[PDB]
C-alpha cells in the first residue's frame, strides 16, 4: 500500500520536473534547484489494487544537499537519475549509488537516464553499463515527451508487490455534478477568462 | 514478380 | 463421461466523439498555462440520462485529468496564440477529487480537429439542453 | 514554533527534543514534516553541532538521531580534522571505536540496527583515512586480534575492511590528493597478507551465514586490486568455485567473486595457472548444473515469474559466463575432455538470450558478437559452434528489433546475424523461410511476427552471393503477396504491403539488376502515395527516397527499350503522383527527385531537369511575387503565407540533395525571395506595433517569421555545400545582408531570429575570408544587440545564445581582423562576453566560450610584440587567468574541467616562454626589471590567498611552483589542479602532495 522512494542524481538532471509530471501533469520549464527534500505522495491504480509511493525528492547540488544520505534511511526503492546530455552526471552515477546502497542494502533500484527528447545525446546508449553489475533496471527516459516516464514506477510496483503481471489499470471515472454558475461571480470569471484568452499557449510548435 | 497487382483491398 | 475442466465506470455510456488532445489548466497566480495531461478526449453519453461528459485520461498512467459536464452555458473561445486551441471555463471538474473550478484550455492535432472538436461540444451541449 | 528549540545552543541540548523532530521528519507527513526537515538542516549545518554528537551518541534512544550525529561528525573529519585540537582528534577516535565495540556486543543491537552500526563503520574508515597507519601503527594487527574474540566483531570488522577497500582503491581518484590516495594504496599493500591470512581461515573454517557473507563481500573488494598469487597460490578458487555456489545465501556474491577472478592480471605462459582456470569454471558449471537449473532449463520462464531472487541471479550468471568466455574460451577449445564444458556454457547463455529482458539480451548480444567475429576471422574454430550459431540465429531472428524504420540495438543485431549468416548462408535461408511459411499458415501470424521477421530478412542484405540472394529475394516477395492477398481488411493487408516494401528497399543491388522490376515497385509506391490509410503515404515516400538513394544512376540513364529516363517519366506526372500528400510529404518526394537529378553530370540536361522539377512551385512563386508585390496586404492571408512557405520549403528540399548544383534555380528566385523577406519584416514589424510583443505568438506572425525562417535556411543550405564561392561573394552576399542585418539590429529582441546568427556563421565559415568588410558589417549589426539580449541571465533567448558565440568562434578562426578593427570599448564587451560564456552550465555556450579564449590567445600571440598584443596582455592577460581560475575552483562548472586547464596551462605557459614583451605590472608595484615570471606567481599567491583563505601560504606557493613547473605537461597539470581542487575542500592539506608528480 504505502512505499518509501528516494530519487537521487546531479543537479538539473530533473528529478523534480519527472516527479512534477507525474503529480500533475505539466512540465515545470525553469530550474528551480531542490532545498534537501520535497516529499511528495503519488498514487498508482494497478490491477492489485493502488500502491502509494512516498516520494523523496532529493537534492543533487551538494551546497543543497540537506541530510544528504540521512534521507535514504528505511527506502524501500529508489531511482537514479542522470541527463544523457550531460557526461558528468553519469560519471557521477556510481557515486550516488555507493551512498545509496551503503544505507539501503537490498532495495530495488532504477537507472534512469534523462531528457532522451534533446537531439545532441551524449552518453551514448552503448556506453550505459553500469545497471549490469549492480542488477538496477534500467531506462531511457524523458520527462519533457514522456517516453517510458511511467516504467520506472511500473517496474518498481512489480518488485514490490511481488507480482510480475501487475498493470496500471484505468481509475474509476464517477459522473460529474451538474452547473449552476453564480450570477455574482459571472464578472469574476469573464476576468479570469480575458487573461486567459490573452497568454499563450506554450509549446505551439508541438504535435499537441 | 507479380507486384503490380498488390492492393490494399 | 464428464470430465470435469479445469478452474472503469464508463460501461454505461456512449462514446459520441474521441480526439486525441492536450490540455491546461490556468494558473492564474503565475498567469501560466499548466499541462494536465495527453490523451484521448472523450464525450460519453450516459445511456440512463442522456446526459453527457467530457472524460479525459493521461496517456500510459490513464489516471484522469478531465471528467465534467459538458453544460450548455459554456463557450468556447480562441486563445491567442493558436488556430487549433480552445478555451472555457468550467465551474466543477472532479479529476482530482471535489469539484473544482478551472479554466481549461485543450489543443489538437489541427486546425480541423479543433474545429470539429468545436463541432461535437456545441451537439453535445443540445443534447444536454434536452 | 517549539521544535526549533534544539537550534539553541547557548542551553543544553534536550535530547528528547531532538527525537521529537527527527521522529516527525523521518515518520510524519505535510507541513509537521516539512518543518522538522529544515530544523534538522539547520542543526546539521551547525558548525558546533559536532561537539554535541558524543551527548547524542550516548543518550538518544532514536538510531536516526545517531545517524545523523554521525553524519555531523563525518563532515568534521572530512573538512575540518586537522584544525582540531589533539585531544579532540584522540577523544573522537575514542568514542567511535567504543560505540562500535559497544554495538557489536550487545546481539539484540548488533541484528537490528544495523545502519546505524554501518554508518559508524563509514564514520571510523574517514578516520582511518586521516589518522592510519602513521598515527595508528596497530590498527590492523588489533582488528585481527579483536576478530577471534566474537563472532559479531569478526563479521563488523569485515564491513569495515570492505568499505575502507572502497574508500582507498575504488573512490580514491576524486576525493583525495595522488599522493594521499598513492599512500593508503601503499599501507594497504603493506599489510594485506595478514588480512588476507584472516579472510581465508574465516572461509575455510566459519560457519556462521551472515560472517561468510561480510567476508566474501570484502573480498570482492580485494580483487580489484589484490596480486592474483593470493587468489592462484591458495585453495580460494576451489571453496568459492564448489562449497560456496551450493549455499544460497554465499552463491550471488561468490559469483560476483568469480567475474572480478575472471579479471585478474594473470601470466599467459604458465600451464598451472591455465588449469586451475579451467578448473573453477568447470566446479561452478557443475555446481549450477546440480543446485540450480540444468541446462535444458527454461530460463525465459524463470526470469519471468520473478521468484526470489532470480533474475538478480540469472543477470550475474549472464555477467560470469559472458566475461570468463570472453577471456578464456580458448583455453576449452582444443582439450577434447572440455568440450562438453564450452558447449554447455554456451547452451546456458544461449537460455540466457531467450530472456525477455533488454539490457540483460544486450550484454549477452554483446558476447555473441564477440564470439561470432571470432569465428568469422580465426581458422578451425566455427565448426566447434556450428550447433550453438544455429540456435542463436533463430534467437536473434525471433527477436529483431525495429530499425530506423533501438535504433542501436537493431545495429548491434544486424552486425552479429551478418557474421552469422556468412557463417552458414544456408542454414540462415533455410529458418527464414521457414519462419515464413509458419506467418501463411498461420501458426505464428501477428503484426508483431511478420515484422520481425521482415526487419531480420531484410538486415542480411549483402552476406549471400548476388545469385542466392536473387533466388532468396524472389522466394520472400513472392510469400509475401501471397500473405497479403489472403488477409482481409486495410489493417492486415497494410501491414503485409508495408513489409514488402521494406524488404525490397534493402536489396538494392536486386533492385539494380531487376530494372523492369524496381520500375514495377516505384510505380506501386506512387499508387500507395493515394492511399488514405494511416501510415501509408509515410511508408511510400521514405521507402521511394530510400530506393534513389542506393539506385540514382538507374533513374537518370535510358534504360534499354525504354523511351526516356525514368525521371522524366516522374517529373511529368509529379503533380498526380503527389496530389494527395501532405506537404512535408511532397517534400521528400521533391528531394528524392534532386538526388536523381544531381547524378546526371551533364550541365545542360541537370539544369533542364532542376527547372522542370521546380515548374510547380516556380508558377506558384510567379504568381504570388506578382500578386503580393501589388497588394501587400495580401500577406496577411494565412493561406496565402503557408503556400508561401511551403515553396521555400520546396526549394529547400531540393537544394539539400543538389547543393552545389541548385544554383540555377536559386537565380531564378533569389533577388524577389530577398524581397519577400523585406516585405513580411515589415509586416511582422507592423503587427507588434499594434498588438504588442504578445503578436509574436499569434499564428500570422508565426507564419510570417516561418517565411523568413526558411529563406535564412535555403540560403545557408546553398553556401554551405557551394563550389563557386566568387558568385557567393560577388552575386549572393551582398543582397543577403543588406536584407537582413538592419532588420536584425533594428527589431525588438523578442522579434529578432535567432536563425540570422546561424546563417551568418556558414557565410563567415565558407567566404568569411574573402569579405572582411562583410564581417565587420555582420558584427556591427547583430554584436552589441545580441550580447545584451543574454548578459541578463543565463536562461533567457536561448537559441540566440548558442548562435551568437557559433557566430564568434568563426569569425575568431576566419576573421580576426573584424575584431582588431572594434573601438576599443566593443573590444572589452568582447572579452567580456567571453568570460560569459564561461560561467554559462550550458555545454553549447561553454565549449565555444573557452575555444574562443584558446583560440584568441593564439591569434594575438601570433601577432608577434606589437602595440595591439602588448595593450591585449596590459588590460586582458590576468582577466583570463582569474575568470578561469574562477570557473575551476568554483564546483559549479566541472564539465569544463579539461578545456579550462589547457586554457589556463597556455596563459602560464605565455610567461614562462616570455612570449609576453611588456611587463604585466604597473611602473610603481613592482622594482624594475621584474621578470613576469616572479610577477605572475606573486599576482596568483595574493588571489588564491584572497579567495581561499583557509589554505597556508606555503600550500599555495607549493601549489604554483608544481603547476608552473608542469605547464608544458597537460596530463600532470592536471592532475596538480585536481590535488588543489581537493585541498580547498579541506583544512591543512599537505603542501608535499604537489611534488607527486617530482
Ligand atoms: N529537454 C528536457 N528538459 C528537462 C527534462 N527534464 C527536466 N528538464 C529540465 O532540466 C532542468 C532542471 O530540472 P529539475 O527537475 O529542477 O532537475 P533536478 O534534478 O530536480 N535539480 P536539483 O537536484 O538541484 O533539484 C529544468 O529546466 C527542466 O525543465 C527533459 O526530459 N527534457
Ligand atoms: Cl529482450
Ligand atoms: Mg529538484
Amino acid at each position: 500500500v504505502q512505499f518509501k522512494l528516494v530519487l537521487v542524481g546531479d543537479g538539473g538532471t530533473g528529478k523534480t520536473t519527472f516527479v512534477k509530471r507525474h503529480l500533475t501533469g505539466e512540465f515545470e520549464k525553469k530550474y528551480v534547484a531542490t532545498l534537501g527534500v520535497e516529499v511528495h505522495p503519488l498514487v498508482f491504480h494497478t490491477n492489485r489494487g493502488p500502491i502509494k509511493f512516498n516520494v523523496w525528492d532529493t537534492a543533487g547540488q551538494e551546497k543543497f544537499g540537506g541530510l544528504r544520505d540521512g534521507y535514504y534511511i528505511q527506502a524501500q526503492c529508489a531511482i537514479i537519475m542522470f541527463d544523457v546530455t550531460s557526461r558528468v552526471t553519469y560519471k557521477n552515477v556510481p557515486n550516488w549509488h555507493r551512498d545509496l546502497v551503503r544505507v539501503c542494502e537490498n532495495i530495488p533500484i532504477v537507472l534512469c537516464g534523462n531528457k532522451v527528447d534533446i537531439k545532441d545525446r551524449k552518453v551514448k546508449a552503448k556506453s550505459i553499463v553500469f545497471h549490469r553489475k549492480k542488477n538496477l533496471q534500467y531506462y531511457d527516459i524523458s520527462a519533457k515527451s514522456n517516453y517510458n516516464f511511467e516504467k520506472p514506477f511500473l517496474w518498481l510496483a512489480r518488485k514490490l508487490i511481488g507480482d510480475p503481471n501487475l498493470e496500471f489499470v484505468a481509475m474509476p471515472a464517477l459522473a460529474p455534478p451538474e452547473v449552476v454558475m453564480d450570477p455574482a461571480l459571472a464578472a469574476q470569471y469573464e476576468h479570469d477568462l480575458e487573461v486567459a484568452q490573452t497568454t499563450a499557449l506554450p509549446d505551439e510548435d508541438d504535435d499537441l | 514478380i507479380d507486384l503490380s497487382g498488390l492492393t490494399l483491398q | 463421461i464428464h470430465f470435469e475442466p479445469v478452474v472503469t465506470m464508463e460501461e454505461d455510456e456512449e462514446v459520441l466523439y474521441k480526439v486525441r488532445a492536450k490540455l491546461f489548466r490556468f494558473d492564474a497566480d503565475a498567469k501560466e498555462w499548466k499541462e494536465r495531461g495527453t490523451g484521448d478526449c472523450k464525450f460519453l453519453k450516459n445511456k440512463k440520462t442522456n446526459k453527457v461528459r467530457i472524460l479525459m485520461r493521461r496517456d500510459k498512467t490513464l489516471k484522469i485529468c478531465a471528467n465534467h459536464i459538458i453544460a450548455p452555458e459554456y463557450t468556447l473561445k480562441p486563445n491567442v496564440g493558436s488556430d487549433r486551441s480552445w478555451v472555457y471555463a468550467c465551474t466543477a471538474d472532479i479529476a482530482e477529487g471535489e469539484a473544482e473550478a478551472f479554466t481549461f484550455a485543450i489543443r489538437f492535432g489541427s486546425k480541423e480537429n479543433a474545429d470539429k472538436f468545436k463541432e461535437e461540444f456545441e451537439k453535445a451541449q443540445e443534447i444536454n439542453k434536452k | 514554533g517549539s521544535m526549533e528549540g534544539i537550534l539553541d545552543f547557548s542551553n543544553d541540548l534536550d535530547i528528547a527534543l531532538l527525537d521529537q523532530v527527527v521522529s516527525t521528519f523521518y515518520q510524519g507527513s505535510g507541513v509537521q514534516q516539512k518543518q522538522a526537515q529544515e530544523i534538522l538542516t539547520k542543526f546539521q549545518d551547525n558548525p558546533d553541532a559536532w561537539q554535541k554528537a558524543d551527548q547524542i551518541l550516548q543518550f538518544s534512544t532514536n538510531p536516526q538521531s545517531k545517524f545523523i550525529a554521525l553524519s555531523i561528525l563525518d563532515k568534521l573529519i572530512t573538512r575540518k580534522w586537522k584544525l582540531l585540537p589533539n585531544d579532540h582528534r584522540i577523544g573522537i577516535r575514542n568514542f567511535v571505536v567504543g560505540m562500535i565495540i559497544s554495538m557489536c556486543q550487545d546481539d539484540e543491537v548488533f541484528k537490528t540496527q544495523k545502519n546505524l552500526i554501518n554508518k559508524s563503520d563509514l564514520t571510523l574508515v574517514q578516520i582511518l583515512k586521516q589518522e592510519w597507519p602513521q598515527n595508528w601503527p596497530e590498527f590492523i594487527p588489533e582488528l585481527i586480534g579483536s576478530s577471534s574474540s566474537s563472532v559479531n566483531v569478526c563479521e563488523n570488522n569485515m564491513i569495515v575492511l570492505k568499505l575502507l577497500s572502497e574508500e582507498v582503491f575504488d573512490f580514491s581518484a576524486e576525493q583525495m590528493t595522488q599522493a594521499k590516495a598513492l599512500h593508503l594504496k601503499n599501507s594497504m599493500s603493506k599489510e594485506f597478507e595478514q588480512i588476507f591470512k584472516l579472510c581465508f581461515q574465516v572461509l575455510e573454517q566459519g560457519s556462521s551465514s551472515s560472517l561468510i557473507v561480510a567476508t566474501l563481500e570484502s573480498l570482492l573488494r580485494y580483487l580489484h586490486w589484490i596480486p592474483y598469487r593470493y587468489i592462484y597460490e591458495t585453495n580460494i578458487l576451489e571453496l568459492l568455485s564448489t562449497k560456496f555456489m551450493t549455499s544460497p545465501d554465499t552463491r550471488a556474491i561468490t559469483l560476483k567473486c568469480l567475474t572480478e577472478v575472471s579479471n585478474l592480471k594473470i601470466p599467459q605462459d604458465n600451464d598451472l595457472i591455465k588449469r586451475q582456470t579451467v578448473l573453477f569454471f568447470q566446479n561452478t558449471l557443475q555446481q549450477i548444473a546440480t543446485s540450480v537449473m540444468p541446462v535444458t532449463a527454461d530460463l525465459k520462464a524463470t526470469y519471468a515469474n520473478a521468484n526470489g531472487n532470480d533474475q538478480s541471479f540469472l543477470q550475474d550468471l549472464a555477467m560470469f559466463l559472458t566475461t570468463y568466455l570472453a577471456r578464456n574460451r580458448a583455453l576449452l577449445e582444443s582439450d577434447e575432455s572440455l568440450r562438453e564444458l564450452l558447449l554447455n556454457a554456451h547452451q546456458y547463455l544461449i537460455q540466457l538470450s531467450k530472456i525477455e529482458e533488454r539490457e540483460l539480451f544486450k550484454t549477452t548480444l554483446d558476447y555473441w558478437h564477440n564470439l561470432v567475429a571470432d569465428l568469422f576471422y580465426e581458422p578451425l574454430k566455427k565448426h566447434i559452434y556450428e550447433e550453438i550459431c544455429s540456435q542463436l540465429r533463430l534467437v536473434i531472428i525471433e527477436n529483431m528489433v525495429r530499425p530506423e524504420e533501438t535504433i542501436q540495438l537493431y545495429k548491434s543485431e544486424r552486425e552479429v546475424l551478418v557474421y552469422l549468416t556468412h557463417l552458414n548462408v544456408i542454414d540462415t535461408e533455410e529458418i527464414m523461410i521457414s519462419k515464413l511459411a509458419r506467418q501463411i499458415d498461420g501458426s505464428e501470424w501477428s503484426w508483431h511476427n511478420i515484422n520481425t521477421l521482415s526487419w531480420a530478412i531484410g538486415s542480411i542484405s549483402g552476406t549471400m552471393s548476388e545469385d542466392t540472394e536473387k533466388r532468396f529475394v524472389v522466394t520472400v516477395i513472392k510469400d509475401l503477396l501471397g500473405l497479403c492477398e489472403q488477409k482481409r481488411g486495410k489493417d492486415n493487408k497494410a501491414v503485409v504491403a508495408s513489409d514488402i516494401m521494406y524488404v525490397v528497399g534493402q536489396y538494392p543491388r536486386f533492385l539494380k539488376a531487376h530494372w523492369n522490376f524496381l520500375r514495377t515497385v516505384i510505380l506501386k509506391l506512387f499508387e500507395f502515395m493515394h492511399e488514405t490509410h494511416e501510415g501509408v503515404q509515410d511508408m511510400a515516400c521514405d521507402t521511394f527516397i530510400k530506393i534513389v538513394q542506393k539506385c540514382k544512376y538507374h533513374f537518370v540513364i535510358q534504360q534499354p527499350r525504354e523511351s526516356e529516363p525514368f525521371i522524366q517519366t516522374i517529373i511529368r506526372d509529379i503533380q498526380k503522383t503527389t496530389a494527395d500528400l501532405q506537404p512535408q510529404q511532397v517534400h521528400t518526394f521533391y528531394k528524392a527527385c534532386g538526388i536523381i537529378i544531381s547524378e546526371e553530370r551533364s550541365v545542360a540536361e541537370r539544369n533542364r531537369l532542376l527547372s522542370d522539377l521546380m515548374q510547380l512551385p516556380n508558377m506558384a512563386w510567379d504568381t504570388i511575387v506578382e500578386q503580393s508585390t501589388a497588394n501587400p496586404t495580401l500577406l496577411l492571408d494565412s493561406e496565402t503565407v503557408k503556400i508561401i512557405a511551403n515553396i521555400i520549403k520546396t526549394n529547400v528540399a531540393v537544394c539539400t540533395s543538389m547543393g552545389a548544383d541548385f544554383y540555377p534555380q536559386l537565380g531564378h528566385i533569389y533577388y524577389n525571395m530577398l524581397q519577400l523577406y523585406r516585405a513580411v519584416s515589415s509586416m511582422i514589424s507592423a503587427q507588434v506595433a499594434a498588438e504588442g510583443l504578445i503578436a509574436t505568438k499569434t499564428p500570422k506572425v508565426r507564419g510570417l517569421r516561418t517565411i523568413k525562417k526558411e529563406i535564412l535556411k535555403l540560403v545557408e543550405t546553398y553556401i554551405s555545400k557551394a563550389r563557386n564561392l566568387d558568385d557567393v561573394v560577388k552575386v549572393l552576399v551582398e543582397p543577403l545582408l543588406n536584407a537582413v542585418l538592419e532588420d536584425y539590429m533594428n527589431n525588438v529582441p523578442d522579434a529578432r531570429d535567432a536563425e540570422v546568427l546561424n546563417c551568418m556563421t556558414t557565410v563567415v565559415e565558407k567566404v568569411g575570408h574573402m569579405i572582411p568588410q562583410g564581417v565587420i558589417l555582420i558584427l556591427q549589426s547583430v554584436f552589441e544587440c545580441t550580447l545584451d539580449m543574454i548578459n541578463k541571465d543565463f536562461t533567457e533567448y536561448p537559441e540566440h545564445r548558442v548562435e551568437f558565440y557559433k557566430l564568434l568562434k568563426v569569425i575568431n578562426e576566419k576573421s580576426f581582423a573584424a575584431f582588431l578593427e572594434l573601438p576599443p570599448a566593443a573590444f572589452k564587451l568582447f572579452v567580456d562576453a567571453i568570460c560569459w560564456a564561461f560561467k554559462h552550465n550550458n555545454r553549447d555556450v561553454e565549449v565555444n566560450g573557452l575555444q574562443i579564449a584558446l583560440d584568441l590567445v593564439k591569434n594575438i600571440e601570433r601577432m608577434g610584440n606589437v602595440p595591439f598584443a602588448n595593450e591585449f596582455h596590459k588590460n586582458y592577460f590576468f582577466i583570463f587567468v582569474s575568470e578561469t581560475f574562477f570557473v575551476l575552483t568554483d564546483s559549479d562548472h566541472k564539465s569544463g574541467f579539461s578545456k579550462q586547464a589547457l586554457l589556463l596551462m597556455k596563459l602560464i605557459s605565455l610567461v614562462y616562454d616570455n612570449k609576453i614583451s611588456v611587463p604585466l605590472y604597473q611602473e610603481a608595484e613592482v622594482p624594475q626589471g621584474t621578470s613576469n615570471q616572479v610577477y605572475l606567481s606573486q599576482y596568483l599567491a595574493n588571489m588564491l590567498s584572497n579567495a581561499f583563505p583557509h589554505l597556508t601560504s606555503e600550500q599555495i606557493a607549493s601549489f604554483l611552483s608544481a603547476l608552473t613547473k608542469q605547464c608544458k605537461d597537460l596530463v600532470v597539470f592536471k592532475g596538480t589542479l585536481r590535488d588543489f581542487l581537493v585541498q580547498i575542500k579541506e583544512v591543512g592539506g599537505d603542501p608535499t602532495d604537489y611534488l607527486f608528480a617530482e
